[PDB]
């Protein structure tokens, strides 16, 4: 669970030392960010039903061949398993916004993604076609503040480089 | 570790005996059907990738609680480990089918698997549905009875090998239950 | 379970004994009765769509308060109606397992063990299930020893409910 | 003024007692947002719906008075924000969305002093509706070929989600304790309209390729169709299974009966 | 807005293919049942007002949660809306049956229906229950197995159109859930 | 789309009611005229490559000025495209002989016709010279039957009634 | 994988139980009732010689009866095509399979199957219920000519 606190108490336990001001100055920046980083996770939690529906409907509309028979988007229950597969990814980015770092993403969704979509024939090109809609589909004066959208857009690009 | 030939030579080692008439007749029958034994093993490893995906997904669609939050196959790291925990199982069963003796998956796979899964938290009552599905796939391939793939073979019968591979797949469910 | 084959093995196993002639005649009495048992199991299986929804309506006609009274224990909702029809399907399927096996083995370990605690906790009455079981005994439509074998396991389920 | 969109526009000519409800339900779909009506919403607008039968009141003045009734006011005026109301009049009468925000800031200003009637009559008395068809034309979502804005392509077409279908302008078919709408095309000054209402807001014309059926059953001739499902209640039970195909047998002339092997030579 | 005569046109337009004689042999069957096609729907729309009243009452006799207050059929404003919702489902399965195509059923009245219903708060499972009664009624009429009220008909059967009506009703339930 | 089916059930859809005996009586003409229509369809489809061979130069015989420089079809990379455009129209009338209407014609061919024929300097009179040459080459004993000829010919001059 | 059958049960599953219970009985008639009108097959130069072409015809009547009984169990002729009819003509003319025998041997199965579900078999009589399987008898008559039109 890589966060700012778990970085320094594991760097210090590596050496075997006490928390000095190379460990106390790090958590000061955790105060200088949580006033705006927690603002995005407050908005995302109360809005995610309108976001996960708009994210998948910008995926199947472009990747229309996935609803052909023989594919991975066969029935209604597979498409109902496709919004379940995305509303996890909008929940895991909500969990990364409150631990401060990229803790929940790189060990719950990312870790082992290369073998669970290659085996079950899930195209990893369609996932980036929906998350990049949500990144492109962002608008900082109305929907957020200017400093939440700096960092809320920075975790989706952590997914996109780790899915590509 | 032991094949069908070396199984005989450790039984006649206890008697300080040679190999003669009655103990070589059942061993020449292994050589006689030896072309069918290769011809059955290749039918499994040619399409083992879709055999481990269908068997894992067959356990999940029967038990929907395995992908619940707090289910054993909930995250991707636990799911991808499941997709290779079943491929290690299939690799060692195809070794015991090839060598004609169950003393290779007994040693390097089965011994200590029950104590390993209960430590990690793997449900063993749901790990046996994944193997029993794979038992039904493996006997529907060395006999051409697969519904969505037909493979060309020489004419003849292989129901003796269907009971040999079903004895291996049942003892995986007998070593972890 | 409690097959006559497994109750003859477990008899000879508790005595440390090979299977004597006392046990082989118990096995051969299963084989004589089997062809009247496997035809009742075959007849109730295909006729299950009528015998379940016929018996569900037989309860609602004798006990009509189970469709009108509010609460979770009654079938006054679609959730409670679909769980009431599920319960009659448990009793019919357990009878066809006791006919295939022979003897009251499957419905002892699957159904009657611990059932009095379930009815007492979830407030649901056993007299509802008796009226459903007397329907199937009156309308399975068999005769001979095919009916006399099938009625012997309906009457076992009624004697555990009272 | 070219390319694909709808051409059929109902005109209400010389109207007799069966070409009334041919166009009347097209009126009641359009200006009421295919909601549900038809007792004392249709006892309600009787004094205008009888008027347009000799041509004594035109279709222009009919919708002008229908919006002044409280079928419309009890559906699209109370459970709405100030942004939702200017959204709906562009949908229902004009067949578009708001082209800019100073048009919105005009119309909510016109609500704020001249009232509700003088606002909704100004939705008529522009040269938009008269250029659409005129008085006798039924309001409909028309497509221009040459549009002056690709925001106003889908400022128009993020109104019409599913005219061929079910689009539910209230929270039910004119529900009873009416929850407020959300005015979902907010769009302050310098921005576009999002993509999520474009591909659902276009009619049945660019749907170029379709899907293919797979083969239905197993192609391995030594079959094993379980197919087993046959749900009774929860007691899901297996049907007439057709086992397998077996291989046959082995003719093995052990007798042989050839010329004697032991010729003793 | 397409039909079965155009269903073989639109795919052949996609490869710029001239339609041949063998392609219209499905339409040769479609002109063969030309009285049989109309022989089904005039039983349906003759009993349509009985059909939609029998479907929603059997939908709610099993499910009294809707007549509980706070349900979805408690108010007569809801209740008159509810079977007016059901007759359009009855109107368009007839509209699909007249075309010989599942075309009119989904370009109108069905695209945008799942997200409408979750904005109404409609329990979709009772709508599956209503359409399944609507499916079972229509196949009783067009095979003349309506045991309450038979009608006089011609000689023969409509087993293929009985499959056609059931393959229209399923995509109603497949789209609203 | 204009078939027999597509008009009357859309009029019933605009009526919002069930298909009555007005709707059912119109379908009865299809089995009277499928014995009239599609016999000319495979008569076309077995002969369309030769039909475009003799009609494509009939406009060349009437209009030799196209091969002059500065005109529409003046080099051989357009002369095969000259035969390609009229080959669409014989393929289009092959489609509406199946559907019994002018459905594919005024949705694919005439829908969007006269704008590109004006702005690309295409001679619209030289279009219908190939069509009128196909209209007078009929032989009602030889080619198709007598009623199958006038089912075929009335679609052809409809193109001239749409292009002019 | 459920076979998707919505109404009028307990006859269609009863129809296939009167077919696959004697499916090896039906194939052994059609591999032997062919020869009394066309005896050139065990003649040297025929397509049923050296005791493997007779054995490959036993697989052929089995895989054409299971893939029509799966078509009866589904109730639609879709998996009569999606695993069986896709290019089955192009393997027979490339082999030299005579189409005269295969068009006559399917009508042996057509006359056998409509006697089974109507209980007019002259040898064995099933203990079936009271009613009629004659809407099903039109369905299997409209299933044996689809392979009668494919193999032509
Ligand atoms: C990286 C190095 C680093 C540090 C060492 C600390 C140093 C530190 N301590 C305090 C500030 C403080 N510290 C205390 C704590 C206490 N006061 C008492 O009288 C108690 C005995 C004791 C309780 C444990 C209090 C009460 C404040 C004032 C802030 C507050 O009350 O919320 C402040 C805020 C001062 C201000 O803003 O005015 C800072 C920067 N912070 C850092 O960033
Ligand atoms: C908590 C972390 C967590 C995740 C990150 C996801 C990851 C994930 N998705 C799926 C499983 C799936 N994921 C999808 C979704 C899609 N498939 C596609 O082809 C499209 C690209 C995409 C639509 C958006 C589908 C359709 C399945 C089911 C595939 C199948 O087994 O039939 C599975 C297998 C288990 C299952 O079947 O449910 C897993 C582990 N699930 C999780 O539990
Ligand atoms: C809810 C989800 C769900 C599934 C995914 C399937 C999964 C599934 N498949 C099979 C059974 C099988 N599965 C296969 C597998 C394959 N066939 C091939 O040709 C490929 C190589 C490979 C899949 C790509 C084979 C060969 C069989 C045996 C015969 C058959 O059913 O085709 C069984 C056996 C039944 C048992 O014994 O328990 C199950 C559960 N069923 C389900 O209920
Ligand atoms: C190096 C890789 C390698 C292989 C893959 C096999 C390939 C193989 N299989 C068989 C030959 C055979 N294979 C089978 C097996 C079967 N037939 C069936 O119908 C069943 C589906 C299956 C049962 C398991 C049978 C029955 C023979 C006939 C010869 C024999 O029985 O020995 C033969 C010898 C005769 C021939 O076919 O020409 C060969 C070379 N051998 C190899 O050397
Ligand atoms: C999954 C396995 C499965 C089957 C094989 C069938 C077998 C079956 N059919 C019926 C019941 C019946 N079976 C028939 C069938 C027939 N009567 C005739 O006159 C024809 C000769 C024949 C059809 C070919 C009829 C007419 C009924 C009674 C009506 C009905 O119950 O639907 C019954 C209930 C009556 C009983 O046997 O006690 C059963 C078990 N149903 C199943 O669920
Ligand atoms: C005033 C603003 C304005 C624009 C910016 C353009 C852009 C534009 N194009 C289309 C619509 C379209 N635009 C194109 C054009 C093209 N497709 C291609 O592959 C090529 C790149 C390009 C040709 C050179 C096509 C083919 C359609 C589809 C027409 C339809 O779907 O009916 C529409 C919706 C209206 C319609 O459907 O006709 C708009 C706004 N047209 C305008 O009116
Ligand atoms: C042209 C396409 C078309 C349709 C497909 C239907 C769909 C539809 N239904 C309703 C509206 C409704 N539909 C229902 C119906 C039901 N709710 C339930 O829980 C029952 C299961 C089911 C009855 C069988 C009810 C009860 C309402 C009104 C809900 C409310 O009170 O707001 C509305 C909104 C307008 C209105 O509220 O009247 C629409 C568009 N109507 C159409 O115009
Ligand atoms: C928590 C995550 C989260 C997001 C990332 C956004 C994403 C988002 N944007 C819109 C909705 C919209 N998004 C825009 C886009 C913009 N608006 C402008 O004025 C700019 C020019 C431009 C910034 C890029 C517009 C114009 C709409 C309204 C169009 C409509 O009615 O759908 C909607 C539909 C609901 C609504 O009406 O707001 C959603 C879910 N909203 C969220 O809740
Ligand atoms: C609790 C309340 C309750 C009801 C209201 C009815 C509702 C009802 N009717 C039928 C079933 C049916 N309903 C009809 C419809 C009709 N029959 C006619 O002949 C008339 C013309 C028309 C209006 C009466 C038909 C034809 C059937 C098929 C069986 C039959 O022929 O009666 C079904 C079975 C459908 C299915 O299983 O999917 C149900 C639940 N049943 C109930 O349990
Ligand atoms: C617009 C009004 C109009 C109709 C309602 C139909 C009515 C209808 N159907 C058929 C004729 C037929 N109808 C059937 C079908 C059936 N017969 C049955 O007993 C089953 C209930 C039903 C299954 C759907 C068959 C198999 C034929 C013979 C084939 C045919 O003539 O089309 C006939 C010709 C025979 C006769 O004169 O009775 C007529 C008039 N045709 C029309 O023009
Ligand atoms: C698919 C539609 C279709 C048609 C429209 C005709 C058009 C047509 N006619 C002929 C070829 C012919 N067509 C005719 C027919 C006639 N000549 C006359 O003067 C009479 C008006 C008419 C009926 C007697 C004759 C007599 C020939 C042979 C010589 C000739 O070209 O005139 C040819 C072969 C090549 C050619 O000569 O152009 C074609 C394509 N055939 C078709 O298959
Ligand atoms: C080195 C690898 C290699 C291959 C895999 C094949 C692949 C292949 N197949 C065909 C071509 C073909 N393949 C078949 C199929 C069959 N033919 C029969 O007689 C049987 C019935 C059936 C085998 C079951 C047929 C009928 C054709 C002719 C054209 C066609 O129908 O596709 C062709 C075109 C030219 C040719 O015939 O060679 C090619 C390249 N060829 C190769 O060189
Ligand atoms: C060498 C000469 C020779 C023949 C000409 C055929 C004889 C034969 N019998 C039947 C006719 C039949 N064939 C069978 C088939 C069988 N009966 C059973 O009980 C078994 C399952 C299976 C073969 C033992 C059945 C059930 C009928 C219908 C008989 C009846 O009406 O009861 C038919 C089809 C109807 C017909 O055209 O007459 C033929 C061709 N078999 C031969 O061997
Ligand atoms: C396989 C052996 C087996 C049996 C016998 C069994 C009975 C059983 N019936 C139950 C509930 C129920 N059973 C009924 C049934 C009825 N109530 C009525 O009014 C009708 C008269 C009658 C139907 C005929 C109802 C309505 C409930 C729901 C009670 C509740 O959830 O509170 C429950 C509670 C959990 C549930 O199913 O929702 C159990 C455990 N379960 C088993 O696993």
């Amino acid at each position: 669970m890589k966060s700012v606190i778990t970085t320094v108490v594991s760097a210090a336990d590596a050496a075997g030392r006490f928390p000095s001001n190379s460990d106390l100055e790090s958590i000061q920046g955790n105060i200088q960010r949580s006033a705006a980083r927690l603002e995005a996770a407050e908005k995302l939690a109360g809005n995610h039903e309108a976001v996960v529906k708009e994210a998948g409907d910008a995926c199947f509309a472009k990747y229309a061949y996935l609803k052909n028979p023989g594919e991975a988007g066969e029935n209604q229950e597979k498409i109902n398993k496709c919004y379940r597969d995305v509303d996890h990814y909008m929940r895991l980015v909500n969990y990364c916004l409150v631990v401060g770092g990229t803790g929940p993403l790189d060990e719950w969704g990312i870790a082992g993604a290369r073998e669970v979509y290659r085996t079950l024939n899930l195209p990893t090109s369609a996932y980036v076609a929906s998350i990049a809609y949500t990144r492109d589909r962002l608008c900082v004066p109305r929907d957020m503040s200017a400093q939440a959208g700096v960092e809320f857009s920075a975790y989706l690009d952590y997914l996109i480089n780790a899915l590509s | 570790m032991l094949d069908a030939f070396s199984r005989v030579v450790v039984n006649s080692d206890a008697k300080a005996a040679y190999v003669g008439g009655s103990d070589l007749q059942a061993l020449k029958s292994f050589i006689a059907d030896g072309n069918k034994r290769l011809d059955a093993v290749n039918s499994i490893v040619s399409n083992a990738s879709c055999m481990v995906s269908d068997a894992v997904s067959g356990m999940i669609c029967e038990n929907p609680g395995l992908i619940s939050p707090g289910g054993n196959c909930y995250t991707n790291r636990r799911m991808a480990a499941c997709l290779r925990d079943g491929e290690i199982i299939l690799r060692y069963v195809s070794y015991a089918l090839l060598a004609g003796d169950a003393s290779v998956l007994e040693d390097r796979c089965l011994n200590g698997l029950k104590e390993t899964y209960i430590a990690l938290g793997v449900p063993t009552n749901s790990s046996i549905r994944a193997v029993s599905i794979m038992k039904a796939q493996a006997v529907a391939f060395i006999t051409n009875t697969a519904t969505e793939r037909k493979m060309s073979f020489a004419a003849g019968d292989c129901t003796s090998l269907a009971s040999e591979v079903a004895s291996y797949f049942d003892r995986v469910g007998a070593a972890i239950s | 379970m409690k097959t006559p084959i497994t109750e003859a093995i477990a008899t000879a196993d508790n005595q440390g004994r090979f299977l004597s002639n006392t046990e082989l005649q118990a096995v051969n009495g299963r084989y004589q009765r089997a062809t009247a048992s496997l035809t009742a199991a075959k007849a109730l299986t295909g006729s299950a769509q009528r015998l379940i929804t016929g018996a569900a309506q037989a309860v609602y006609n004798k006990f009509p308060y189970t469709t009108q009274m509010p609460g979770p224990a009654y079938a006054s909702s679609a959730i409670g109606k679909a769980k009431c029809a599920r319960d009659i399907g448990y009793y019919l399927r357990m009878v066809t397992y006791c006919l295939v096996v022979g003897g009251t083995g499957p419905m002892d370990e699957y159904l009657v063990a611990g059932l009095e605690e379930i009815n007492r906790s979830f407030d649901l009455s056993p007299s509802w299930y008796i009226e459903a079981l007397q329907y199937i005994k009156n309308s399975h439509g068999l005769s001979g020893q095919v009916a006399n074998e099938a009625n012997a396991y309906i009457d076992y389920a009624i004697n555990t409910l009272s | 003024s070219s390319l694909d969109e709808p051409e059929r526009q109902v005109v209400m000519w010389e109207s007799v007692g069966d070409e009334k409800d041919q166009v009347f339900k097209q009126l009641y779909r359009q200006v009421f947002g295919n909601a549900y009506l038809m007792e004392s919403d249709l006892e309600e607008l009787l004094v205008p719906e009888s008027q347009l039968l000799m041509g004594s009141i035109s279709v222009k003045d009919f919708i002008k008075r229908v919006a002044k009734s409280d079928a419309y006011k009890k559906r699209f005026f109370e459970p709405c924000g100030p942004y939702r109301f200017v959204e709906l009049c562009t949908k229902h009468f004009l067949g578009r969305g708001p082209r800019d925000q100073k048009e919105v800031s005009e119309h909510v200003q016109r609500l704020a002093n001249e009232g509700y009637d003088a606002d909704v009559d100004s939705y008529m008395d522009s040269e938009e509706y008269m250029s659409l068809f005129g008085e006798n034309g039924v309001p409909r979502f028309v497509f221009k070929g040459t549009y002056e804005g690709n925001d106003q392509f889908n400022r128009l077409a993020a109104m019409r989600q599913f005219a061929d279908g079910s689009y539910t302008d209230t929270r039910s078919g004119s529900t009873a304790p009416r929850k407020a709408q959300k005015a979902e095309l907010t769009m302050a000054e310098g921005d576009f309209v999002g993509r999520a209402k474009v591909s659902r807001g276009l009619p049945a014309e660019t749907s170029a390729a379709k899907t293919g059926t797979p083969p239905v059953r197993a192609l391995k001739g030594p079959v094993n169709p379980r197919a087993g499902v046959r749900v009774r209640i929860k007691v899901v039970d297996n049907l007439y299974q057709v086992y397998e195909i077996p291989p046959m047998a082995d003719p093995k002339a052990k007798v042989n009966a050839f010329w004697a092997k032991p010729i003793p030579s």
